[PDB]
């Protein structure tokens, strides 16, 4: 009834997608093959007689990526027409992916959304995974997002983002992808869930004991965190919180809506058999900062929203003791125009483990959506490194050539300083 | 004779009033399938307060099921007891309201409230003499508190001389369950104040505490603490429902606590209250049970009776005792306890006794006080509103369904001017 | 004693005449080969209503089968109780209308119809007192629309004394099942005003929602739509088969509900209509198929009674109930819903009671309502009609079969002219 | 009872004829030597004892195609003098075959029709099929239906057509061969079905993933449109239509006479697995201009007159309730003197499947039949194309030679922009 459509963009985007099928088929007892031997259908549309099909659609510019889908454990589970691939990739530039290369591809992808969506009785949105520095990641996702802010109008969409990192790069262009995005992306998107690799491999390397985490493990500890926004949908809790609520709940004025995830327990099974982990102890684990999945300081910031999602074996009344105590601590601090801080899930559902993975099978999992004003500083960091190469007109004249105008990079840059000074704005007290 | 018509808003809403209907169905005898397998004539011979008689001997509930989402209304179907409900009672949308009061009041709300109001009438028709309707909901989220309102408002309209009370969960202090509640609440309380006959207010940080601190449960779930309203709210209908010595009912209720009309808030209380080890040590007579009822850590609303003086307060008494007993309990807490008694009603407590005690008790008691100390919570929320509409923050949420400003601003008025009352007859001699 | 001639045209008038058929023959315990099986002597004291005795103790259904197409013929022979027709009754061409009145009305129908005339003739002379003719037809197509005229144009002509009564499947608001169905329905209306006694409005759409809706059927067939239409049929004529309290005839029933000639336009309906989960959960008392019976959304027709006026409305219930009660029932409609009928008719509200009520249930009911509101259906048809005229558009395929402008405008403002009577009296005070 | 039939025309008709037969035998049980281990009816006749043959006559100049059919799989199913053969072709000149070569078959082709009319009792009327290209198809389709008017009158026919590609011709003359059989044919033909050769392609490689379609697979498709056109009177159904229904819902104005057909769905087994193929979901498909059989833009265009045939198992309400959505959507345009513009057949038996066929086997299918303003498009190509050539009397000589008169030419050209003039003023509101 309540379907939710999910839409995977370029090698990042998709490759999450990879992990997040596979870990909902675990959850829902789909085999790779879509059979099974009534959850399941806010993912899963049914097809006949015993075929269950993903409400997805897989997009790259290039075919690499997703052939591998096609030809994977799990080509069976997907119908041909959503896995979609063009020829050449948008080769880390936003207009390629935006206008020269994403504008040949757009009106069959959309053409794939509408299909879907006829098939929806209640369509609650979409879900988008993609990345911030890629081509396809910041210019298709921005196309895509313009044009279903227009077909669609006012229903939500979310988003899942790997934002780049202080010191981990891998293109030297990222700074440029990431500000157009972001600034042709940012009155379209209702709420976007920024993750960042460095700290997720530092959680791999401190709490999992993992000397060299690979994309994969991110992609698996992303999918958990996908997973618990989507479980109040796909099962029954005591205290429920749906696609709508978190941008009502966690966007306190129409740009700030940049939310922060952060998961607990993230353990081996061998550190966790010492441990009893109950609410208050991982609800301490997730607010403290070396936890968290972007590399920032909330110390140095403020607390606007936080929504709290509980899964499994979770008492109500504990949930209220373990944030009544987070709330007297010196480390939290809240703005002062917001007296009510949290928003609080509980779902009866134990967090379900992927069968190899790197995390152990825990009683309870908790998922926090925060946003905070020391997200400021990473804007910050963004945009000094725009200016350093703009400074130069270092690498413009691809952008140039590829059909976009000199005048829309200073346009960018100049929303981007706005955005950062109304973070400021808002982060002072009456 | 006397229809009760009950009406259950969202999440909240359809779970306390899920529990409210398995404790009811036990007291008069009705199995899952609607079946009467009772003993005695007297489960029967008032079941028509709460139940229409379908062919085949069978009951069912006078009860309607609404809400936005359908995820709680398909539990409720596939609880203990789901099937007991007529079908086409169940009222649901697709959409939700995303926690926003504005879409359950304006939007998504008024888009299903027709739908709502159709059966309402159905079931009122079906009535010989309908005393009025009990709604079930929360104030804090977008379906309970804006559709629910709006229900209200509706209802209202169309019956203006039935009764209409509410057991509303309202927002605890210490911790905030949504981040917009603040706007949810004073919301609902500008239509609650002039839509309601009486509003037994109800708050989870005073169950948790009860749950914990008296009745001994390490670690209660929110099924236990539905099963306390249940229990209060069965309190207050058994004298309309089996004989009594002396009998209340909805109307003298009301007439007996509210002496103005805007102040009709109450802070309900049950009694007694004990651990699983904890009963064989004590004797359930009836002072026990008084000063069990008369205390702060026993109060259902999160504020301090204390810190006010009590307007009136109604006691209502199941199971067999002697009445000359509950009068001098009745007068001795008065004495004893002057200074949190409005000088200016006296003899301000009511007393209604009910010969049938609930099951598994030989006597029972349910307190309803007005007390001027609820204006503590009034004011919490005003100031909680105030804080964040002077920065306009989440107000775009709201705007953006095509609420105005001027609303909001008129709602806080009012709330102010209730507080205003309150403080005036807390101080007056 | 009161012989029915039962006529039935077309794919459409077919397939709701075998269902109705088959009704009749359950009813009157007759099984597939024409023999009768049931139980008491009543279900046999009337059956010269609708079947002839042949030799060997059979009956045969007073039946005549016409089309211009043989298949549906073919279909019904095949189907279950083909085998209790009449062979020689079934009239059949082999080269259809094409979905045209004109060839219907004027020319493969003109070839067929003397054949037709002739089985019709001999039918009515079998007969000791002929009450008179129904005709099961829609109004859209080519054979039940203008064949179907044509034959009641004969018979009328023949039998101008006797009662001619149609149930004619009407075309829907929202799609169209054929291209020229505008001009298929308006002319044959120009002919069913001057010819017929009473017309039952039945429309498909309002079927759909009905099953859809009420009986829960997330996908209805044809089948299942008809089974209701006969129903309704059945109904119509169950006071004439069995003894009653307060018997209904055709006759009195046209009485009641026509007050002027042309208004004899009904909107049927049938009560009750469950679930088959539903149906556990509540009573067939008198007061809940009244209430039933008495709304927008159990209308056979596709158009709002609270869009206009009730003229005279027939109430025909079956079952062992209570005079009384049904009476109060009747006044207290009337009471409450004044505003929905006509002021200058008093006491518009027409009772019949039939003591046999139909298989499976213990009370039902059947709804003829005469209502101004059906004259938005008429004025739908009038506009479409319009739209394509104008511009001459498929003309030639009625022009080529011999006809005139002329004929089109005159039926069109036939057509016009009742509305306007319509809304003359929907608008009098 | 109600025969049908068929005459099939040239290369084209035969060929395309060749699957229609081989369809309509495994749709009854009729084995290849005409034997069977009663619906069956309307297209064959039954002689002596476990025989049935084919109503029908296969007709063309040449001997080659026919001559596959005599020495072929089916050479038991028909009687020799229902196939005729001359012995030298129409050469692609109109001419040769209304005049010089065609005059000296048209009376044994007739005598020959006469003989299996003879033999109806309940002639429905004739379905011809044919290709505007050929000299055969264009000269001697048109003589043929002149006689067939003179010597039957108002029985109905109807065509069947392999209509020229915008883009994809075989032979140079093709326009002059158009041109002058839709002049010579218009007042004799009650409703013709426009097919275009390149439109199937497209179809068979978008939704069959066919690398190389062949014309085997373009008649296969034509088989399917055919059988379901006749379905209607070949078995029982639930709502019937028959070849008398159709010219008066879709022909508005005596030579507006040329609907087009699309049929849905055409898939593969493959991916036919993963979609559950529902009534809404089909006929959205067939309102989708890609799945349209010829290249014509109806977005540009207005309908009408729509008739959908549905086939297998489908329930009335929900075809109503598709139908009822389609009406709502914006692409789906009709003319403002046409407020009624659907007609709808339902008939139990689903679409029967040719074995080692391109199609997979389906619950449901639809068939349908659409009027629309946006074929005067493909009028005005053709129109322009005759034009550059007869500027310049290119090829004329031909035609002359073989005992056509110039005056004609203009005289077709003429008829032509006048119906062109027609479709315009049809085309604007009132
Ligand atoms: N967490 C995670 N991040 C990834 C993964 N793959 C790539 N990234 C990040 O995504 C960014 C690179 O973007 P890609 O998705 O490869 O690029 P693209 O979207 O295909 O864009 P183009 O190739 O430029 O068209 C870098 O910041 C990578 O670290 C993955 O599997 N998991
Ligand atoms: N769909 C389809 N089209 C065909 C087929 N064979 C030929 N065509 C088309 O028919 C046209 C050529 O006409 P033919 O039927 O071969 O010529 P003809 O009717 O025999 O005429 P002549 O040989 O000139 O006497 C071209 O447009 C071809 O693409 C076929 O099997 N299927
Ligand atoms: N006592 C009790 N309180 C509940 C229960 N469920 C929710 N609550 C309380 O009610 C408030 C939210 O109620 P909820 O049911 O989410 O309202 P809703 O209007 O249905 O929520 P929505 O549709 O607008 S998103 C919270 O303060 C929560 O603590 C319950 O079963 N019992
Ligand atoms: N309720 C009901 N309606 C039907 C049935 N069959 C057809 N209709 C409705 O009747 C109309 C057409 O009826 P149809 O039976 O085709 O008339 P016809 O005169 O026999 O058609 P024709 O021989 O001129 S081509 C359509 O609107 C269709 O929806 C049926 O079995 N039950
Ligand atoms: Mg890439
Ligand atoms: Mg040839």
């Amino acid at each position: 009834m309540r379907e939710c459509i999910s839409i995977h963009v370029g090698q990042a985007g998709v490759q999450i997608g990879n992990a997040c099928w596979e870990l909902y088929c675990l959850e829902h007892g789909i085999q790779p093959d879509g059979q099974m031997p009534d959850s399941f259908n806010t993912f899963f549309s049914e097809t006949g007689a015993g075929k269950h099909v993903p409400r997805a659609v897989f997009v790259d510019l290039e075919p690499t990526v997703i052939d591998e889908v096609r030809t994977g454990t799990y080509r069976q589970l997907f119908h041909p027409e959503q896995l979609i691939t063009g020829k050449e990739d948008a080769a880390n530039n936003y207009a390629r992916g935006h206008y020269t290369i994403g504008k040949e591809i757009i009106d069959l992808v959309l053409d794939r959304i509408r299909k879907l969506a006829d098939q929806c009785t209640g369509l609650q949105g979409f879900l988008v995974f993609h990345s911030f520095g890629g081509g396809t990641g910041s210019g298709f996702t921005s196309l895509l997002m313009e044009r279903l802010s227009v077909d669609y109008g006012k229903k939500s969409k979310l988003e899942f983002s790997i934002y780049p990192a202080p010191q981990v790069s891998t293109a030297v262009v990222e700074p440029y992808n990431s500000i157009l995005t972001t600034h042709t992306t940012l009155e379209h998107s209702d709420c976007a869930f920024m993750v960042d690799n460095e700290a997720i491999y530092d959680i791999c390397r401190r709490n999992l004991d993992i000397e060299r985490p690979t994309y994969t493990n991110l992609n698996r500890l992303i999918s958990q965190i996908v997973s618990s926004i989507t479980a109040s949908l796909r099962f029954d809790g005591a205290l429920n919180v749906d696609l709508t609520e978190f941008q009502t709940n966690l966007v306190p004025y129409p740009r700030i809506h940049f939310p922060l995830a952060t998961y607990a327990p993230v353990i081996s099974a061998e550190k966790a058999y010492h441990e009893q982990l109950s609410v208050a102890e991982i609800t301490n684990a997730c607010f403290e900062p070396a936890n968290q999945m972007v590399k920032c300081d909330p110390r140095h910031g403020k607390y606007m929203a936080c929504c709290l999602l509980y899964r499994g074996d979770v008492v109500p009344k504990d949930v209220n003791a373990a944030i009544a105590t987070i709330k007297t601590k010196r480390s939290i601090q809240f703005v002062d125009w917001c007296p009510t801080g949290f928003k609080v899930g509980i779902n009866y559902q134990p967090p379900t483990v992927v069968p190899g993975g790197d995390l152990a099978k825990v009683q309870r999992a908790v998922c926090m959506l925060s946003n905070t004003t020391a997200i400021a500083e990473a804007w910050a960091r963004l945009d000094h490194k725009f200016d350093l190469m703009y400074a130069k007109r270092a690498f413009v004249h691809w952008y140039v050539g590829e059909g976009m105008e000199e005048g829309e990079f200073s346009e960018a840059r100049e929303d981007m300083a706005a955005l950062e000074k109304d973070y400021e704005e808002v982060g002072v007290d009456s | 004779m006397r229809e009760i018509v009950h009406i259950q808003a969202g999440q909240c809403g359809n779970q306390i009033g899920a529990k409210f209907w398995e404790v009811i169905s036990d007291e008069h005898g009705i199995d899952p399938t609607g079946s009467y397998h009772g003993d005695s004539d007297l489960q029967l011979e008032r079941i028509n307060v709460y139940y229409n008689e379908a062919a085949g001997n069978k009951y069912v509930p006078r009860a309607i099921l609404v809400d936005l989402e359908p995820g709680t209304m398909d539990s409720v179907r596939s609880g203990p007891f789901g099937q007991i409900f007529r079908p086409d009672n169940f009222v649901f949308g697709q959409s939700g309201a995303g926690n926003n009061w504005a879409k359950g009041h304006y939007t998504e709300g008024a888009e299903l409230v027709d739908s709502v109001l159709d059966v309402v009438r159905k079931e009122s028709e079906s009535c010989d003499c309908l005393q009025g309707f009990q709604l079930t909901h929360s104030l804090g989220g977008g379906t309970g508190s804006g559709m629910g309102t709006l229900l209200i408002s509706k209802i209202r309209e169309e019956y203006p001389d039935r009764i209409m009370n509410t057991f509303s969960v309202v927002p605890s202090p210490k911790v905030s369950d949504t981040v917009v509640e603040p706007y949810n609440a004073t919301l609902s309380v500008h239509q609650l104040v002039e839509n309601t006959d009486e509003t037994y207010c109800i708050d989870n940080e005073a169950l948790y505490d009860i749950c914990f601190r008296t009745l001994k449960l390490t670690t209660p779930t929110y099924g236990d603490l539905n099963h306390l309203v249940s229990a209060t709210m069965s309190g207050v209908t058994t004298c309309l429902r089996f004989p009594g010595q002396l009998n209340a009912d909805l109307r003298k209720l009301a007439v007996n606590m509210v002496p103005f009309p805007r102040l009709h808030f109450f802070m309900p209380g049950f009694a007694p209250l004990t651990s699983r080890g904890s009963q064989q040590y004590r004797a359930l007579t009836v002072p026990e049970l008084t000063q069990q009822m008369f205390d702060a850590k026993n109060m259902m609303a999160a504020c301090d009776p204390r810190h006010g003086r009590y307007l009136t307060v109604a006691a209502v008494f199941r199971g067999r005792m002697s009445m000359k007993e509950v009068d001098e309990q009745m007068l001795n807490v008065q004495n004893k306890n002057s200074s949190y008694f409005v000088e200016w009603i006296p003899n301000n407590v009511k007393t209604a006794v009910c010969d049938i005690p609930p099951r598994g008790l030989k006597m029972s008691a349910t307190f309803i006080g007005n007390s001027t100390a609820i204006q503590e919570l009034f004011k919490r929320i005003s100031e909680q509103f105030t804080a964040m509409f002077r920065r306009k923050a989440f107000l775009h949420w709201y705007t953006g369904e095509g609420m105005d400003e001027m609303e909001f601003t008129e709602a806080e008025s009012n709330m102010n001017d209730l507080v205003s009352e309150y403080q005036q007859y807390q101080d007056a001699t």
